[PDB]
């Protein structure tokens, strides 16, 4: 009734079996305690993933094929207070949910990055213009000459 | 197997290639500007000089693996039969005195113990083809009643050929301990004339299986089955296709499969849903025909290649097709997991990338069929339910491995190498789990030979170029598993061990010769040997030479790295996997 | 056939000629030639019979007889083997080799392939040889010693057909000794294209469809799509691809000629329609015939644009056939021109029959009578010029079947004096067709006699009507003649018998219909 989620750093995390079947990759691994490697995820990120699965033991999520029930689903209050973390560790939680095939954590953890791409100031969309190249310098000069009249 | 193809491609073509109005090998910096030593005059847009400390040949080498897998491990290892017709013997005085021994060698109670073994263990295989086997005990009784007769009808000889195909399936999947309790070996050695110390585990069970398959085909020839098309031909071939018969005789199995397509399409029943204006016998007949159809589509896709041009599978499981999603999920679950495999393995010889929407759809159907195989009944008083579970679970693990292999090759997405390693360990943990008693014969199904061939060939290929630790431990584990596969595969198992050994010696060659940088491409003897293996086996699969030999007395008239390539090809030849 | 009181209108005739377009298919294409009703519980099966039979029929033919057969094929049958094997002077060496290793015991697959090819050629020689040349070479007496039949019958009353069928069975048995399914090679396709110039596809129609399926499997195994010679190829390979081109066109011809419900895997559908250089002409005429006779089974009537385009192409290929030179000395060229002119007359007759049926165009019945007289004047000419083996080609059985069946069907309903004289000429010609067709000629005479006796029933019974449809017993008998043969071409009952314990269980109008069907049953054109 317990499985073990071995992290990439080597720590063993004994999780209850029904709670840990939120992961589609582990619930399919159980067709063979029962240990399993999670090779890229650190111990802290896997601990966050396991705590997320501990809260959503009884939760009800969309059917992973929904048009609007998946896109327009708001984040939980626990999911928003839960992901007030470092940015790279947020992306590593998203990578952990992508490896472990946890679609609702790859949903609620990934609407936060979507809320951070929008909702940002136009001043630092103007600043981050060609931090990745994406334009020739002739086209960059033509763009900066096109909207020079404003400022 | 060589281009530059570095990480962090540029968006626009560079300023130098627009100054010169040529094509742009759109890398950072370029393959076309690095060729001329203009490295520093192309980097200067932002950040600059970035660190390209990776191994750049790897993406266009994995795109080469997508072709090498198809031409070696699919076609050249299993589906290529090199035959010279001037040296091959041809007489029907041979099989009338050979197969007569194998038909007089099987006794009555031995055959009923074979049928009991099939009824108790192999229910996941014949029930697609023939249905329930308690109907077939009467046909074994009728075979032993009609054994001493002289005038046999065609209708009787079809049941004889069908039950001899069933006996072939029994002999192939029987463990050596249960086989020694039924059969004695010494009159068989007195007939064949070989070494006396050659017990069933040493390679005689495969000989008896191949000769029982040849006796089933001999009784089909006594039917004159081409003049009399009948569904029992299709059933007998679907029983024989559960063994290594389509890999022992890969050109005889294609002609028999073409005759099974001709026999099936002769009935002209495309919709297998029973209509409302049907005889209640006709309804059950169309249900049985619909089961035989999807079993035949599975065995029809599993023999696809250049030596099988007439296909049957004409329906798609994602997104002019005819015959899909009208049928109830009882044995199309074996086809729906192979039609999901055809969608992946159609891009092997094809020179285009699969779209990622297709791969995501295939991943969703993988999750659905995972839950559907978890939604099966568990008959603990039946041994064939666990074998059906193992078949439908090993197929979804195989298609999962191939899906994340194509994610690794074509797009290099999130942890897709770790997903390849994960599903390779799942395939191992499904085969090693059958090394316990009462299920040791589960590892004899030909899908495990195909799957272990693909997986150990990709891991041996990837160990050459990428030095890792998880991949190396996985390769050690698959080498142990390939050493521990059942010996009834025989020559194909020895050729797979030879191919793994050849890729390991090619790894040893990779760590010796220094890689020749050439700006836009690389050069190494390993690359040229891998290029040449495909050319050799495509030359062996070109029937123009047999055509020229057929049309009459026409006779066909046709640096430093070259020595290394020729010495490796003379030492480790790729033609040693054809026989 | 039709779409209470009585009437005498002509509403039934446009709905009845469209019914002829279905009846012609389901009787004269499928149920007369391509339907072999079989019973697997009654049919014997052993290799203790066909081995000794093939031993006798190969030990019967001697060395001096075989080269006389090959010389007959070289002198007289040049229009047939050239699409399959090309030159037969190359095959004298293989006949020499077959008589070299005849006494050996360890044969190869390649050698038995050449043996099967030359025994198919020997079957073609026996089938097309006149009785005056065939009685000189062979002797009738050991065949009645072996078969047990009475010695009073000569070659002319159905004995040459027995030797032809048994030599075809010897070619197939040597293919079985090749284990040809394990070794796909072009000698299978060539031997089958030689055997398909005889009545082998109509004596064993379900075996010939399986052999044709194996020939499609063998041909497409080579994966040669284009047959034009490339400049970079070996000049052996270019001649080889030209050889596969002239084999592919003959194979698509036989692929079309065996089209039916019992032949589901096709090759002629992969050749685009038109909508040496005398071998491509035969495929052009056969593809035009394929464009015509596709409208038999389907109900969608052709446009006038399609029939007019077929008419212009018909005039073009008529000029190409009339532009073929011929030598009265070279019998090969005479038989070549007979094949080309008979095929183009058959396509012309079918085109103007479709003009008469689908549109009732004026001066179309005169064209049908004219091209039927052209077909007669092609066949009756061969009896006067000592070339009576020209009338053994399998196209003159199919064409005369379609012609005498349509003229009988038209003489039932539409009275005319020219059609009646044409029907008398067709009846005399069907009586004068060669005896090498055997049972199919007797069944065509039976079908013509049945459609002649049905004219008497159309005469003696008055047509009725219900205001919208025209009831007549002749119409119901013609409905049931298609219903019975579509029941015979239904493989559901053979499927039920093959699955095992599943067993199948099943006014004066109706009296006249049942008495005619009890007197003239449509299941007597079957075997
Ligand atoms: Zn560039
Ligand atoms: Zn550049």
């Amino acid at each position: 009734s317990n499985v073990v989620l071995v992290s990439g750093e080597g720590e063993r995390f004994t999780v209850d079996k029904k709670i840990a079947e939120r992961s589609l990759l582990l619930k399919n691994y159980l067709n063979d305690e029962i240990v399993m490697p999670v090779p890229n995820v650190r111990s802290s990120v896997l601990q966050k993933v396991i705590e997320w699965a501990e809260h959503h033991r009884d939760s009800n999520f969309p059917d992973e094929d929904d048009d609007d029930s998946r896109k327009s689903a708001p984040v939980d209050s626990w999911d928003r207070e839960f992901l007030k973390v470092d940015q790279e560790m947020l992306y590593e939680i998203i990578l952990a949910a992508n490896y472990l095939n946890i679609k609702p954590l790859l949903d609620a953890g990934c609407k936060v990055v979507a809320e951070m791409i929008r909702g940002r100031s136009p001043e630092e969309i103007r600043r981050t213009f060609n931090i990745v190249n994406d334009f020739t310098p002739e086209e960059e000069a033509a763009i900066r000459r096109e909207n020079e009249w404003a400022e | 197997m060589f281009n530059r193809t570095t990480q962090l491609k540029s968006k626009h073509p560079c300023s130098v290639c627009t100054r010169r109005k040529v094509k742009c090998d759109r890398m950072i910096p370029c393959g076309n500007c690095r060729k001329r030593g203009q490295d520093s005059e192309c980097m200067k847009s932002t950040k600059l000089i970035t660190a390209s400390s990776s191994k750049e040949y790897l993406p266009d080498l994995l795109l080469f693996w997508q072709n090498y897998e198809y031409w070696i491990t699919n076609i050249g290892l299993y589906k290529t039969k090199q035959r010279d017709l001037t040296r091959t013997p041809a007489n029907l005085d041979t099989d009338t005195e050979e197969c007569m021994f194998w038909m007089n060698y099987l006794q009555k109670d031995q055959s009923f113990q074979l049928m009991n073994f099939a009824m108790e263990n192999l229910g996941a295989l014949y029930f697609g083809s023939i249905g329930d086997i308690s109907e077939l005990y009467l046909r074994v009784e009728q075979y032993w009643d009609r054994r001493a007769d002289k005038n046999h009808s065609v209708d009787g000889k079809y049941w004889d050929a069908l039950i001899w195909s069933v006996f072939t399936m029994c002999i192939y999947y029987m463990p050596v301990e249960k086989l020694a309790e039924i059969f004695s070996v010494y009159p068989l050695h007195e007939y064949l004339g070989s070494n006396k110390r050659l017990n069933w585990e040493d390679g005689m069970q495969l000989v008896m299986c191949q000769n029982f398959a040849r006796c089933s085909l001999f009784q089909l020839k006594q039917c004159d089955f081409m003049a009399h098309p009948d569904i029992r031909l299709v059933q007998a071939y679907l029983i024989l296709a559960t063994t290594t018969f389509p890999y022992d005789e890969p050109l005889l199995a294609n002609s028999l499969l073409t005759q099974c397509i001709h026999t099936f399409k002769n009935f002209h029943v495309d919709d297998f849903r029973p209509l409302l204006n049907d005889d209640p016998v006709e309804s059950i007949a169309k249900v049985t025909l619909g089961r035989i159809f999807y079993r035949l589509c599975g065995c029809d896709y599993l023999q696809s290649g250049p030596r099988k041009p007439i296909a049957l599978h004409t329906e798609v499981s994602s997104l002019n097709v005819d015959v899909y999603r009208e049928e109830n999920s009882t044995e199309v679950l074996y086809w729906k997991i192979i039609s999901l495999d055809r969608d992946l393995d159609q891009y092997l010889n094809k020179s285009s990338k699969p779209p990622l929407k297709t791969l995501d759809a295939i991943r969703r159907e993988l999750d659905i069929f995972q839950y559907k195989v978890d939604s099966l009944e568990e008959d603990f008083r039946s041994n064939n339910s666990r074998f059906q579970k193992f078949i439908a679970l090993f197929q979804i693990s195989t298609v999962s491995w191939k899906l994340f292999k194509m994610y690794l090759i074509y797009y290099d997405t999130a942890d897709s190498l770790l997903k390849v390693i994960h599903y390779s360990k799942v395939i191992i943990s499904l085969i090693v789990n059958n090394f316990h008693a009462k299920s040791e014969f589960f590892n004899r199904h030909p899908m495990v030979m195909q799957t272990i061939t693909r997986v150990v060939s990709f891991i041996s290929f990837y160990q050459i170029f990428v030095e890792s630790a998880a991949v190396k431990q996985l390769l050690v584990d698959l080498t142990e598993l390939t050493a521990n596969l059942p010996t009834i595969f025989g020559s194909k198992l020895d050729k797979l061990v030879y191919l793994t050994e050849r890729l390991s010696k090619l790894k040893l060659l990779w760590d010796k010769v220094q890689l020749l940088d050439s700006g836009d491409s690389f050069y190494h003897p390993v690359f040229k040997i891998l290029q040449n293996d495909i050319k050799i086996i495509e030359l062996k699969n070109d029937e123009m030479f047999s055509l020229i030999k057929g049309l009459g007395s026409l006779v066909p008239l046709n640096s430093d790295f070259r020595t290394i390539v020729e010495e490796f090809q003379s030492e480790y030849n790729i033609s040693d996997i054809l026989s």
